């Protein structure tokens, strides 16, 4: 089970670039199919996913490829949505970073007994800008490479 | 005013949240569990309760033995 | 010296007594000159290896502690979500 | 033929005499032979019953026995004919004996005592006096690969001939397709190529009736034979063997599950035996003792079979054992052998007179069939319920003890369908409250108290907040001694969590109070053996019928109620009884964990937090 509705509006936006009854869109016009669905990509990952469906170079793709990354970015999308509502529930003092003492205190939350070098080290660790903390992308990042989710 | 007729049931409140697992879950299909009223009772429609505790027999025959 | 096939014998310098018997006491190992050199750069990247070799394993704990972190607090977030006033 | 109601309609075929009340046994076609334990010829008829059928069921009353060609083979080597039998049966059964039946007993007591496989010179010899049926078996392939050949290929020439060690065990399944079993007859008295053993029974060694009477089964014509003896956990069991041994008097070789066993074993032999210490040695791991001079040795399974390569001088005790001829070989727990690991072990090992000793015999992977070929026939079983009778074991009293699971808990047990379900219901709040509750009163009663858990979590979690002795994998074997020894003695402690390694890893010091929490999932014969281990006869309560006290924890509506009726099953064949019990009385007095909801909300998280991975 993936979607019911959301289905129909993949199908609409594959029609909406697909006027002529091709069967397939060009891959130019993929950008604008994610901005009429609501995704809303970057640059390069408009280049990597552009990468992945069109490895032969054909340029075009059809139904089945289309909807499968509409699924896909959803399913991202969503746990990004989920990633960042636990990055606030940590974020408690809404400054947009895990600060050591935020992880601290979240931690003493919970009962946990993480002894407090661990603490920064996975601070440190999942830091990447070397900031000291740790940011929303770098959790992203984190999370994206977690054991699973 | 809008009030419901249907059939009363009163059970564990471990049969409780079996019946709401069903529901949420639509194992029984479509959600004939319209509303719950105490901690104990629930408050169902008869056209499906029949069916439900069939399910229910079958749990518990999951949770026993055959010789 | 074993991974090198290079003939290797501790150099056994003294005796200790402790535990109620003379003990041998080794100081190092005694390798030929000749490839004493050739023993020793890999033994240096051996262990430039086998700390990252722990480094790694580090790691890897490390990592595992995140996913052992934030899924506890999800689940922790999600009973509150099924039981929260 | 077979009625609408389900029942074979046996009146046909078994001819009723007058002879009711006299005659106590019925004879069923169908093999199954029932017996009244309250008629006045119950003990006659028990013990011809015993020698000649396979116990199914030992209720209060009315005994179930079973027939098989095993029985009957094992009834033949303890020399009994087909005449005096079925004499015997006529005059004790109600009805006419079925035919059928009697040309069963006809067909298999004939092919028995045929074929006959001795070991000299560390070779093996099929032999018998008829000569036609040993070149009919000259005609099977398997048995033409099974016969030692020259090194030429060209197979060897009362005749007998020798036969591959490797390929005896393979050999042992082709008899019975053969229908010729072997008979493992030794020369007792009359061995002369391995020397005695200045070994013998110490005045303090007693043997209780029931003992004598299977090692008088055993002893058929005063020759030892290879076989299987099954006696309760606490029977003297370990005095046994030594007593068989004592009497064999020639080489013996004993095999433990641990190092534990290994000791107790040789405990019992200083304990009951006269050898020389100095003959004794254990081929053990950590104490190593040279092979030279053991006249008896004692090992393990893991020893014998490490695949691996092992010490140096592991190869050369090994290399002892090949060279050396066993009269006489002790297999402890044998329901464990049907492994392919441990059956190797028989082959590596050149034994005439392999003996095992067991409790339960009820292999969950039905891998007995072959074992009556790998050992023999089941020698001897005693009635646990008479035993309870004369007083040698405890009369174990025991409960089922229901404990509804929390709504939340039981929501989530059926939101997971996985293996992780177990965690749900092994860690109800609810049975928490009745373990602390039990805990507390049979403390209050000075009982000692033995909390099995399978689950490693659930079971330190239990011991933690609870503040008791907890045993897990690990188990650092002086930490695990150092706790059992202040469990039997310092009166502080009284109250041990043990996890699976207290079946037969250890020794497990008496008690008189065993709670089960966590189940393997339906192993009923490791938890019954577990059960039998815990409980022994205790003094002061031998008058009481029930002086020991067994309670099982079992989450109310789960799958639990399942494994615990499949567990079960084997102790009520047994005539152990079990009674239901939901309300506990004095818990709403007593003050106990998880008294409020949110305790109970917490322990949740906490076993939520260990997740499908833990
Ligand atoms: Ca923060
Ligand atoms: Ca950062």
């Amino acid at each position: 089970e993936l979607t019911e509705e959301q289905k129909q509006e993949i199908r609409e936006a594959f029609d909406l670039f697909d006027a002529d009854g091709t069967g397939t869109i060009d891959v130019k016009e993929l950008k604008v199919a994610m901005r009429a669905l609501g995704f809303e990509p970057k640059k390069e990952e408009i280049k990597k996913m552009i990468s992945e469906i069109d490895k032969e170079g054909t340029g075009k793709m059809n139904f089945g490829d289309f909807l499968t990354v509409m699924t896909q970015k959803m399913s991202e999308k969503d746990t990004k949505e989920e990633i960042l509502k636990a990055f606030k529930l940590f974020d408690d003092d809404e400054t947009g970073k895990i600060s050591f003492k935020n992880l601290k205190r979240v931690a003493k939350e919970l009962g946990e007994n993480l002894t407090d070098e661990e603490l920064q080290e996975m601070i440190d660790e999942a830091d990447r800008d070397g900031d000291g903390e740790v940011s929303e992308q770098e959790f992203l990042r984190i999370m994206k490479k977690t054991s699973l989710y | 005013v809008n009030v419901l007729k249907g059939v009363l049931i009163e059970c564990d409140p471990a049969m409780k949240q079996f019946l709401l697992y069903l529901d949420e879950s639509n194992a029984l299909g479509k959600k004939f569990i319209i509303q719950d009223i105490d901690d104990t009772h629930v408050f169902v429609i008869a056209e499906l309760v029949n069916v439900l505790q069939e399910r229910v027999g079958e749990l518990m025959d999951q949770n026993a033995f055959s010789l | 010296a074993r991974k090198l096939d290079i003939d290797c014998v501790q150099a056994i310098t003294g005796f200790d007594f402790h535990g109620g018997y003379s003990h041998p006491v080794t100081d190092g190992y005694i390798v030929c000159e000749e490839f004493k050199d050739v023993l020793l750069t890999a033994w240096e990247n051996e262990q430039a290896v086998i700390e990252r070799k722990e480094k790694e394993k580090k790691e890897k704990r490390a990592l595992g502690n995140w996913k052992l972190l934030a899924k506890g607090l999800l689940i922790r977030e999600r009973l509150k979500r099924r039981y929260g006033p | 033929k077979v009625d609408e109601y389900g029942a074979k309609d046996y009146r046909l075929q078994m001819p009723l005499k007058d002879d009711h009340t006299s005659r106590p046994l019925w004879v069923a076609p169908d093999g199954h032979i029932f017996l009244e334990a309250f008629s006045p010829v119950y003990k006659y008829a028990q013990d011809f019953l015993v020698a000649i059928a396979e116990p199914v069921c030992r209720p209060t009353h009315v005994h179930e026995y079973k027939l098989t060609a095993y029985s009957l083979y094992a009834a033949v080597s303890v020399g009994l004919q087909t005449s005096d039998i079925t004499e015997y049966l006529r005059k004790l059964s109600k009805t006419g004996v079925p035919d059928g039946i009697m040309q069963f007993i006809k067909l298999c007591t004939v092919s028995y005592g045929k074929v006959k496989l001795v070991l000299k010179h560390n070779r093996y010899f099929v032999e018998s006096c008829h000569p036609d049926v040993i070149q009919h078996l000259l005609q099977d392939p398997v048995i033409r690969e099974c016969r030692l050949r020259n090194s030429e290929g060209e197979a060897t020439e009362t005749v007998s001939f020798e036969v591959k060690q490797e390929m005896i065990e393979e050999l042992q399944k082709r008899c019975i397709h053969l229908e010729y079993p072997l008979l493992a007859e030794y020369d007792f008295r009359n061995d002369s190529v391995n020397p005695d053993i200045n070994i013998d029974l110490k005045p303090t060694a007693v043997l209780r009736p029931y003992q004598e009477k299977s090692l008088r089964k055993m002893f058929g014509n005063g020759r030892a034979r290879s076989g299987v003896i099954v006696l309760p956990c606490g029977a003297g069991k370990s005095l046994v063997g030594v007593t068989a041994a004592c009497t064999v008097r020639k080489r013996c070789l004993v095999l433990g599950n641990s190092a534990v066993s290994v000791e107790q074993w040789k405990a019992q032999f200083k304990m009951w035996s006269t050898i020389d210490d100095s003959q004794i040695c254990r081929f053990t791991s950590d104490a190593k003792d040279k092979p030279i001079g053991c006249s008896v040795a004692i090992s393990t399974y893991s020893m014998l079979g490490h695949t691996t390569k092992r010490s140096w001088e592991a190869e050369r005790v090994m290399e002892w054992l090949k060279t050396q001829e066993w009269g006489l070989m002790i297999l402890d727990e044998v329901h464990t052998i049907p492994a392919k690991m441990f059956r190797r072990v028989l082959t590596i090992v050149q034994a005439h007179c392999k003996l095992g000793l067991t409790a339960t015999l009820v292999r969950e992977d039905d891998k007995i069939v072959d074992l009556n070929f790998l050992i023999g026939p089941k020698l001897y079983e005693a009635n646990w319920m008479e035993l309870q009778n004369n007083g040698y074991i405890a009369k174990v009293q025991c409960a089922e003890v229901w404990c509804p699971m929390s709504p939340e808990f039981y929501r989530e047990y059926v939101a997971i369908k996985t293996k992780k379900r177990i965690l749900l219901y092994t860690m109800n709040p609810n049975k928490f409250r009745a373990c602390q509750f039990l805990i507390k009163f049979h403390e209050r009663r000075n009982d000692k108290i033995i909390v099995f858990a399978d689950n490693v979590f659930a079971l330190k979690e239990y011991a933690i907040r609870l503040n008791k002795p907890y045993i897990y994998g690990p188990t650092s074997q002086g930490e695990r001694m150092q706790i059992l020894q202040n469990f039997k003695h310092n009166p502080k402690i009284n109250t041990i969590f043990i996890s699976k390694v207290g079946d037969t890893s250890f020794d497990l010091p008496e008690a008189n109070v065993l709670i089960q929490i966590s189940s393997h999932g339906g192993s009923r014969r490791q938890e019954a053996q577990r059960l039998g281990r815990v409980l022994r006869a205790k003094k002061g309560m031998v008058a009481e019928e029930y002086n020991a006290f067994f309670y099982s924890l079992v989450s109310q509506d789960t799958q639990e109620m399942a494994y615990s009726t499949k567990r079960q099953r084997f102790l009520v064949d047994q005539g152990y009884s079990f009674k239901v019990i939901t309300k506990l009385a004095g818990m709403e007095e007593e003050d106990l964990a998880f008294s409020t909801k949110e305790e109970q909300q917490q322990l949740l998280q906490k076993v939520l937090a260990a997740t499908d991975l833990d």
